[PDB]
C-alpha cells in the first residue's frame, strides 16, 4: 500500500539519496543495518522480509561507480540491495549525448530489469521520485533515456521530477545549459510534477538563516531530504488533512504543462536561534513567501501565484493555517492570478520534522512544507535560454554532441521548446 | 576501471615521468621495491589506474620507456625507483638521434616503434576498461619530438576512441640549449595538433620563474622542474583515483575544456607554492589559493595570459573543503577579470573536488587553462624557425634522412593555421 | 496589548538602551538570561515565548559595530535577539550627510524589516520609542531616514523622541550644530512629541543633589531610564489615575507643531540624602519647578507654562496632589499662559522607583515624572541658532556634507526651520 | 573591520615605522616570533587593523617596506622584530637615491614603483574593509621624500575614497644634517598638500626640546624621537582598535579636523612626559594631562602656536576616566586662551577618550592641533629654499634626471600659497 519507487541518477541524484535515506532511517527509526529494534509506516518506503529487515525501494544509478562504490563503503552499504545500486563503466563527462544514446545505453536495460523488481511487490504503488541534477551529464541523458521508456511502462503512475537546476552566477561547468535544455523536453512530455533546485539560493538560505558560514553540500541535502520527506509526509503518517499524492498534484497542476512549482521550506534555523522564537505557525507560514527564503533564485514578487498548497507537519491546528492566510490574502504585496481567489490548498500532519544528529538545523515543533507555481520562475528560464544562445551562436561544444550520435538541429527543438514553455507560463499570468 | 597507459620518450620525458612515478608512489603508499605501504585504503581501491597487480601483492606501474640511447636507461634503472620498472619496457636503442627529428621518425625510431608497439599492446590488453593514454615528451631535440609524434600517430591509429593527452615541455629562446630546436618544435606540433586530443604546453623559462620568483630557490636543479611538472601530472588525474564531491576525469575536462577539435594546448598550473621560510606565515585558505592560481607566475610558460582571452579554465581542488567560496571565487576572478575572459562564453570555469589532499599537503589547487595568449610561443617558434628556413640552414642533416624541403613548408603553414585560429578569438 | 517598539541609534542610543532594560529587566523582574523566576505587566515591553523567555521589541542600530557588539559581550548579550540590534560597517563620522545618505541607506532597509517583524505581533502596539543624540552623526542621519519611514509606514502610531541635545558651554564635537540642525525638519515634521536631554544641566544635577564628584554617563543613563519609565509607567502598572499614551500626548500638545516639552524627575537625592528627609509629595511637586531641577540649560522663570502633567508614581494620595497644585498655582513666580488656567494634568501610579543596585540614586517611597512644555526653551534653541550661524557664515564645514551627497542649500532649509519653530514658540506666549 | 595598511618610505620612515610596529605589538602582545602572547581578550578583537591572520595563531602586520638601498633592510630585518615582517614586503632596489628628490620620482624609484604596487594591492585585496593608508617617510633627502610622494599619488590614485594620513619628520635649520634638504622639502609638500588627506608635521628640533628639557634624558638618542613619533603613532588611531566611550576614528578626527580641505598639516602631541626621577612624584590626573598638553615644549614641531590661532584641536584621551573634567578642560583651556584660538569658530576642540589605557600607564593624553603658527617652518623652508634657488645651484643634480626649473618655481609658487593660506586665517 502506497509505496512509491525512487530513482537516483548521477552524482547528484546518488548523493542526495544518501541524505534522504540518512533522513527517512532516522525518522522510521531504522539502523543503517535496516533492523528494527523495539504500525506499517514504513511500507510507503522500505520493504519488509522475514527476517525483520527494512529494504529500501531505491535504484542508484551512475554511469562513474566512484560515488556508488563509495556507498558501498559508507555507514549504508548494508541497508541497500548492493545490485539494485547500478554502476556504469564510462562516467558520462557532462555530455548529454553520450548519456542519452551512447553509454546508457547499455545500462538502461538493467535498470528497467530493478525498476520492474521493485514494481512487482508495490501493491499499491503510488508514484516516482527521481533524483538528478540538470548540468550534469548522467543526470541529463539517462533520466532522459529512462523516462521515456517509464512513461510507457508505467504511465499511469505518477513521476513527480525533484531536478537540481543551475544558478544564475553560481555554475560548476560551462556545458550545463547545454545539458540543461535537452532536459526540457522530458519534463514537458514525461514528467507530472517538476521540482527545480537551485544552489545559489538555498546558498543564500544557509547563510542566513543557519548563521553557517561554511557548510557543504551536505548541509544542502540534509534540507532537500526534508522537503521532500514533507512533501511525502501525508502518504507515511497520520494527519487531520492528509493529502494524498495524486490529490496534490492535482491541487498544484492548473494545466497539464504548467506544472513547474517552486519549494520553499520553513522554519529554516539554526540551533542557537530556534531558542530565542516561540515559531508560531503564522510567522512560519509568512516565512514562506519572502523572497529571501525561496529555493530558486527568482523573486516571487515579480510574479503571480496560481496555486498554493500549505503542507504543515508537526503541532499545527488547522484554525492557525485559516487565520494565518486570511492575513496572507490581506496583503497587496502577494498578488495572486484572477484563476484562483481561493488560493490556499491546506494539509496538516502530526508527525513534527525529524531532526539529523550531525545537520545544522534546529529542532522545531512546527514544519511547514511550501509548494506553489508561479509564473516568476520563468526568471530562472529566462536566463538559461539567452544563456544558451550565447554558446549556440558558434555551435560552441556541439561536436561532441554531434560526434556521440545527436542530431545537430536537437538544439533547435531544444530552444524551440524552452521558448514554447516559456510563452505558456506567460499567457496564463493575465 | 580506467585504466591509463604511460609512455616515456626522450631524456626529459623519461626523467620527469620517472620522478612522477616516485611522486604517485608516495601518494598510493608504494614501497621502492613495488611493496604497499599506505596507510589508508583509498590509496588501494584505484592502484589499477597507473599500477599492475602482481604476485606478492606488489605493483608494476603501466609505463614503457622508450628511448634511442642505453645512457637515459641506464640512469633511470639506476635511480630512486628503477627497480619498480618492468626489465621488458625499457625499450631503447644504441645510436641516438643527435637532436634530429627526422632521425627518430624516420630512421632511428622507425626500427623500435615495432618493440614499442608489442609492448604498449600488451599493456593496454592488460588493463580492464582502458581511458587513454598519458605520455611525457620534449618537443627539444630530435628524440623526443621526433619518435614520439610517429608513435602518437600510431597508438591514435590504433586507438581512435581513447583520451590522448600529452605533457610537452618546448623549447624557448633565452633558455634554449640546442641550436636545432625550431625545427623539432615544427615538426612536432604538425603532428600533435592533428592527433592528440590534448596537450599540456610546459616551458621551462616559466619554471624557472617559479622557482626563482615565488619559491625563493637558490639552487633550483632539473629534477625541481621536473617536480613542478610532477605536481600538475598528479593533479590532472586525481579525480579518476581518489573519490571526492565533483568527480572529473580526464574526459570530464576535455568534454567541457577544449570548444573547437583543435583549440587542446593548455595551461597548466599548480598551488599552493612557497618558500621554505614562507610556508610558516601563509595562510593556506581556498580564496587564497585562489588569488596565488590565476597569477602570471604561477603558470608554467611565458605566455603571459594578460596578452590574450581565456577559453575556458579548468580548477581541480582537493581536500576537505567546502564550495561556495569556490564557486564565489571563481565567479569574482570571472567577473573582476571578465576583460581577461572571453564575455562570449559565460562561464568560463570548471570547477572539481577531491576529498583526500596529497600527503604533507591540508589542499592543493591544479590550475588548467585555456588562454588565446598562448599563440605567444607558437608564432615565436614559427618567427625564430623562418629566421633559419628562408634560405636553407641545417637541411642537409634532415634531407639525409629522406626528409624533404615541402614537408617543412606544410609544417611551417600549419604553424601560421594554428596561430591564426588562436588570434582569431582572442 | 498596549506595545510600544524601542528604537536605539547611534552611541548614545544604543548605550542609553542598554541602561534602560537594565531597569525594565529589574523593575519588572526578568533576570539578564531573560527568565522569570517565581500578570502580564511585561507585555508593554517585553514579547513571551513557549520556554518562558522574555525578549525585548528594540532594535540597537548602529553603523558602527563597537557599542553594539560590545554589547554582544556583555551580561545581556543573551538577553537581545542578535539580529534585531543591527551594526553596520562604517561609521558615521559624526556627519548627518553620510548617515541619512550615504551609509545608511544600505542598512536601513534591514532596519525596517526589523521593525516590521517587531510590529506584526504587537497586537496593541501604542507608540515608538527612539532614543538618539542630536550632535552625533548616526543619532541625526540615520534617525532622519528612519523616521521619515516610519512616518509613512505607521503614520497612526505615536512616535515619542527622546533625543540628547547638546549644552551650552560642554560640547564633545564641533561639527554637533551642524547635526543638530538637519534633525530640526525630522522632530516638527516625523516626530509627535519630542523630549530634549541637555548633559551640563544634569550634570548639575547630579553635583547638587546626588552629592557625588565623579559620575560618568551611565549615572546620566540610570534616571533617563527612569524619566522614560515613569513616562511609560502608567502603560505597564495600575494606578488610581493611568494616563493613555495618546491621553499623555493630547494633553501635552496644544497645536502640532508646539510638541517639545521640557522634562524633570524627583526627587533626584543620594542614598545618605534620603534618610534625614520625609520626602511629601509637596516638596516632590515644589522640587520640579525649580530651575535648578531642570533637565535643559534654560530658565523656567524666563518662560511662560502651557500643559503641565504630574506623573507621579508609588505611595502618593491624589489629595496631596491637589493640595500641591493649589500652592503650585498660589505664587506668581510661576506664570503659566493665559490658555491654561487648569493648568495641571495629574498622573499617579501605585508602583514604587525601582533602585538599580550599583546606582547612585536613592530608595524612595514616592517618585513624580515632571513633563511640561514652555516658551522658555526657545533659548536652548536660540543659543544654537546664534551658533549654526558662527559656522556657516563661512561655510564652515559643508565640503564634507557636499561631499556626502547633501544639497548646498538644505542648510539654508534648515535655519529657515528652526526659526519657523523659533517663532511658532514665541506667539503662542502673548 | 576598517584595516588599515601601513607603508614605510627611506630610513628614516621604515626604522620609526618598525619601532611603531614593536609599541603596538607590545600593546597587543604579539611575540617577537610573531604568536599572540597577550593577557586579556581585549588585545585580540582588533588585530585585524594591523596585522593579517596566518596558520598558527601567529599574526603578519600589514606594513610595506619601501628603500632604495638594501642597507637599511638588513638592518631593520636584524632588529628586534625583523622576523615578524613579510619577506615579500621587502621590495628593495640596490642604488640609492643620494637625497635626490629627481632620482626617487623618476629614475630610481620609478622602476621600484611597479614592485611596491603589486604589494600594496595584495595588501589591500586581503582586507575586508579597508580604511586608510597610514605612510611614514621623511620630508630631508631623496628617498622619503622623493619616491614617497610618487607612490602616495599613485595609491592615491588607485584608492580615491580612503584615507590618506602621512606622518612626516620635516627638514629644520639648526639641526640639518643634509645641504639639500630644502628642495626635498618643496618637491614634496607639493604632493602631500594636493593628494594627503591628512599629514603630521613632525619636526626633529623639537623632539630634541622634548628629550632635554622634559625628559631631562642627557643622552636621548635617535630611537628616543623614534619613540616619540610611535607614541603618537599609536594614539591617533588608537579608537578604532580599543573601545572607549568616544569613538573617534580617523575620518572620525577628519571631519571635525580640517576645515578646509587644503588645510591639514597638523601638530602631533602626547602626554603624559616625565624624566625618570620625576615621574614618581607627579601626580597623572587629567587636568594635570591638559595643562602638560597644550603646552608649547610638549610639542613635537618649532612652531609655537602662540605665534597663529588654532583652527582646529583634537585631544584623544586614553584611560578608565570620567570626562566631565574633560570637557571643563578643553573649554578653559579655550576660554583663557581664547586670544590663542579662533574666535569666530567657538569650539575648537574633538575629544575622544579609550577605556583601555596603554600598558604601564593609567592614563594617558595624544594631542593633535590646527594651529595657523604651523606656517612658521613651511615660510621658513621657503625662505631656505630661495638662498639656494634665485641664482642656481645644485640644479645639475636634478635637471640631470630629467627634472626641470618651472617645475622648482611652481613648487615655490605652492609654498607660497599654502602659507598665504594659513597666514589668511590667522
Ligand atoms: C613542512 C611543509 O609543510 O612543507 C611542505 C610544503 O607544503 C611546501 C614547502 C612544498 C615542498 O615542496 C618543495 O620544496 C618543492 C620543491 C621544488 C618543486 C616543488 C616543490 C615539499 O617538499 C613538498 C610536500 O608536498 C607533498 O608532499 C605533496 O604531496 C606533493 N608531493 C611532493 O612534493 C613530493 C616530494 C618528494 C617526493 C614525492 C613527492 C604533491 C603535490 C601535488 C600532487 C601530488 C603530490 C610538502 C607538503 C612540503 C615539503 C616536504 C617541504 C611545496 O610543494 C608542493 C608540491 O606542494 C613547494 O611549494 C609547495 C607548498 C609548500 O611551500
Ligand atoms: C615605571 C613607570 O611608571 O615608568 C613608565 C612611565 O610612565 C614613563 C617614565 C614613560 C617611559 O618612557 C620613556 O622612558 C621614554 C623614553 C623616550 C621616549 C619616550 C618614552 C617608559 O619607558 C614607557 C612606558 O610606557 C608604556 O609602556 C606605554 O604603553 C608606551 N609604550 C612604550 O613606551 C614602549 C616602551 C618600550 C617598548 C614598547 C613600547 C605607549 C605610549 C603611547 C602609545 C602606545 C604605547 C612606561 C609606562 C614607563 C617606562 C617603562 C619607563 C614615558 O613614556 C611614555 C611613552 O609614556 C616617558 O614619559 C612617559 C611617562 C613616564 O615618564
Ligand atoms: N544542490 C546540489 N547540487 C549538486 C550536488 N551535487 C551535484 N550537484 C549539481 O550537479 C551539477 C553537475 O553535475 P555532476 O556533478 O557532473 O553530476 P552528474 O549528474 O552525475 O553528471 P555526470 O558527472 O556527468 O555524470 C552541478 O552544477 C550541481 O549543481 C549536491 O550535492 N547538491
Ligand atoms: N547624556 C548623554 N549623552 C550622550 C551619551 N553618549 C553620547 N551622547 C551624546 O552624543 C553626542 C555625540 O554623538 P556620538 O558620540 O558621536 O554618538 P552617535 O549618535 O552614534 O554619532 P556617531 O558616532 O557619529 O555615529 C555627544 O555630544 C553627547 O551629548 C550618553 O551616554 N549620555
Ligand atoms: N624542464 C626541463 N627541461 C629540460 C630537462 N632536461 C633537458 N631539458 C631541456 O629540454 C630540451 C629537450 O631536448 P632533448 O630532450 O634533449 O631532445 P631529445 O634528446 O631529442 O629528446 C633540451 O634542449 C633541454 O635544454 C628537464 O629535466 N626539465
Ligand atoms: N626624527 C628623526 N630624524 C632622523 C632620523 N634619522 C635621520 N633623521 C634626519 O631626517 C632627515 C631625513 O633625510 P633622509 O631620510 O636621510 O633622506 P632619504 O635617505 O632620501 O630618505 C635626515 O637629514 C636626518 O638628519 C630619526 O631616526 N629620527
Ligand atoms: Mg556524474
Ligand atoms: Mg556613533
Amino acid at each position: 500500500m502506497r509505496e512509491c519507487i525512487s530513482i537516483h541518477v548521477g552524482q547528484a541524484g546518488v548523493q542526495i539519496g544518501n541524505a534522504c535515506w540518512e533522513l527517512y532511517c532516522l525518522e522510521h527509526g531504522i539502523q543503517p543495518d535496516g533492523q528494527m529494534p523495539s504500525d506499517d509506516s514504513f511500507n510507503t518506503f522500505f520493504s519488509e522480509t522475514g527476517a525483520g529487515k527494512h529494504v529500501p525501494r531505491a535504484v542508484f544509478v551512475d554511469l562513474e561507480p566512484t560515488v556508488i562504490d563509495e556507498v558501498r563503503t559508507g555507514t549504508y552499504r548494508q541497508l541497500f540491495h548492493p545490485e539494485q545500486l547500478i554502476t556504469g563503466k564510462e562516467d558520462a563527462a557532462n555530455n548529454y549525448a553520450r548519456g542519452h544514446y551512447t553509454i546508457g545505453k547499455e545500462i538502461i536495460d538493467l535498470v528497467l530489469d530493478r525498476i520492474r523488481k521493485l514494481a512487482d511487490q508495490c501493491t499499491g504503488l503510488q508514484g516516482f521520485l527521481v533524483f538528478h541534477s540538470f548540468g550534469g551529464g548522467t543526470g541529463s541523458g539517462f533520466t532522459s533515456l529512462l523516462m521515456e521508456r517509464l512513461s510507457v511502462d508505467y504511465g499511469k503512475k505518477s513521476k513527480l521530477e525533484f531536478s537540481i537546476y543551475p544558478a544564475p552566477q553560481v555554475s560548476t561547468a560551462v556545458v550545463e545549459p547545454y545539458n540543461s535544455i535537452l532536459t526540457t523536453h522530458t519534463t514537458l512530455e514525461h514528467s507530472d510534477c517538476a521540482f527545480m533546485v537551485d544552489n545559489e539560493a538555498i546558498y543564500d538560505i544557509c547563510r542566513r538563516n543557519l548563521d553557517i558560514e561554511r557548510p557543504t553540500y551536505t548541509n544542502l541535502n540534509r534540507l532537500i531530504s526534508q522537503i521532500v520527506s514533507s512533501i511525502t509526509a501525508s502518504l507515511r503518517f497520520d494527519g487531520a488533512l492528509n493529502v494524498d499524492l495524486t490529490e496534490f498534484q492535482t491541487n498544484l497542476v492548473p494545466y497539464p504543462r504548467i506544472h513547474f512549482p517552486l519549494a520553499t521550506y520553513a522554519p529554516v534555523i539554526s540551533a542557537e536561534k530556534a531558542y530565542h522564537e516561540q515559531l508560531s505557525v503564522a510567522e512560519i507560514t509568512n516565512a514562506c513567501f519572502e523572497p529571501a527564503n525561496q529555493m530558486v533564485k527568482c523573486d516571487p514578487r515579480h510574479g503571480k501565484y496560481m496555486a498554493c498548497c500549505l503542507l504543515y507537519r508537526g503541532d499545527v491546528v488547522p484554525k492557525d493555517v485559516n487565520a494565518a492566510i486570511a492575513t496572507i490574502k490581506t496583503k497587496r504585496s502577494i498578488q495572486f492570478v484572477d484563476w484562483c481567489p481561493t488560493g490556499f490548498k491546506v494539509g496538516i500532519n502530526y508527525q513534527p520534522p525529524t531532526v539529523v544528529p550531525g545537520g545544522d538545523l534546529a529542532k522545531v515543533q512546527r514544519a511547514v512544507c511550501m509548494l506553489s507555481n508561479t509564473t516568476a520562475i520563468a526568471e530562472a528560464w529566462a536566463r538559461l535560454d539567452h544563456k544558451f544562445d550565447l554558446m549556440y551562436a558558434k555551435r560552441a561544444f556541439v561536436h561532441w554532441y554531434v560526434g556521440e550520435g545527436m542530431e545537430e538541429g536537437e538544439f533547435s527543438e531544444a530552444r524551440e521548446d524552452m521558448a514554447a514553455l516559456e510563452k505558456d507560463y506567460e499567457e496564463v499570468g493575465v | 576501471m580506467r585504466e591509463i597507459v604511460h609512455i616515456q620518450a626522450g631524456q626529459c620525458g623519461n626523467q620527469i615521468g620517472a620522478k612522477f612515478w616516485e611522486v604517485i608512489s608516495d601518494e598510493h603508499g608504494i614501497d621502492p621495491t613495488g611493496s604497499y605501504h599506505g596507510d589508508s585504503d583509498l590509496q588501494l581501491e584505484r592502484i589499477n589506474v597507473y599500477y599492475n597487480e602482481a604476485t606478492g601483492n606488489k605493483y608494476v606501474p603501466r609505463a614503457i620507456l622508450v628511448d634511442l640511447e642505453p645512457g637515459t636507461m641506464d640512469s633511470v634503472r639506476s635511480g630512486p625507483f628503477g627497480q619498480i620498472f618492468r626489465p621488458d619496457n625499457f625499450v631503447f636503442g644504441q645510436s641516438g638521434a643527435g637532436n634530429n627529428w627526422a632521425k627518430g621518425h624516420y630512421t632511428e625510431g622507425a626500427e623500435l616503434v615495432d618493440s614499442v608497439l608489442d609492448v604498449v599492446r600488451k599493456e593496454s590488453e592488460s588493463c580492464d576498461c582502458l581511458q587513454g593514454f598519458q605520455l611525457t615528451h620534449s618537443l627539444g631535440g630530435g628524440t623526443g619530438s621526433g619518435m614520439g609524434t610517429l608513435l602518437i600517430s600510431k597508438i591514435r591509429e590504433e586507438y581512435p576512441d581513447r583520451i590522448m593527452n600529452t605533457f610537452s615541455v618546448m623549447p624557448s629562446p633565452k633558455v634554449s640549449d640546442t641550436v636545432v630546436e625550431p625545427y623539432n618544435a615544427t615538426l612536432s606540433v604538425h603532428q600533435l595538433v592533428e592527433n592528440t586530443d590534448e596537450t599540456y604546453s610546459i616551458d621551462n623559462e616559466a619554471l624557472y620563474d617559479i622557482c626563482f620568483r615565488t619559491l625563493k630557490l637558490t639552487t633550483p636543479t632539473y629534477g625541481d622542474l621536473n617536480h613542478l611538472v610532477s605536481a600538475t601530472m598528479s593533479g590532472v588525474t586525481t579525480c579518476l583515483r581518489f573519490p571526492g564531491q565533483l568527480n572529473a576525469d580526464l574526459r570530464k575536462l576535455a568534454v567541457n575544456m577544449v570548444p573547437f577539435p583543435r583549440l587542446h594546448f593548455f595551461m597548466p598550473g599548480f598551488a599552493p607554492l612557497t618558500s621554505r621560510g614562507s610556508q610558516q606565515y601563509r595562510a593556506l585558505t581556498v580564496p587564497e589559493l585562489t588569488q596565488q592560481m590565476f597569477d602570471s607566475k604561477n603558470m608554467m610558460a611565458a605566455c603571459d595570459p594578460r596578452h590574450g582571452r581565456y577559453l575556458t579554465v579548468a580548477a581541480i581542488f582537493r581536500g576537505r573543503m567546502s564550495m561556495k567560496e569556490v564557486d564565489e571565487q571563481m565567479l569574482n576572478v570571472q567577473n573582476k577579470n571578465s576583460s581577461y575572459f572571453v564575455e562570449w562564453i559565460p562561464n568560463n570555469v570548471k570547477t572539481a573536488v577531491c576529498d583526500i589532499p596529497p600527503r604533507g599537503l591540508k589542499m592543493s589547487a591544479t590550475f588548467i587553462g585555456n588562454s588565446t595568449a598562448i599563440q605567444e610561443l607558437f608564432k615565436r617558434i614559427s618567427e625564430q624557425f623562418t629566421a633559419m628556413f628562408r634560405r636553407k640552414a641545417f637541411l642537409h642533416w634532415y634531407t639525409g634522412e629522406g626528409m624533404d624541403e615541402m614537408e617543412f613548408t606544410e609544417a611551417e603553414s600549419n604553424m601560421n593555421d594554428l596561430v591564426s585560429e588562436y588570434q582569431q578569438y582572442q
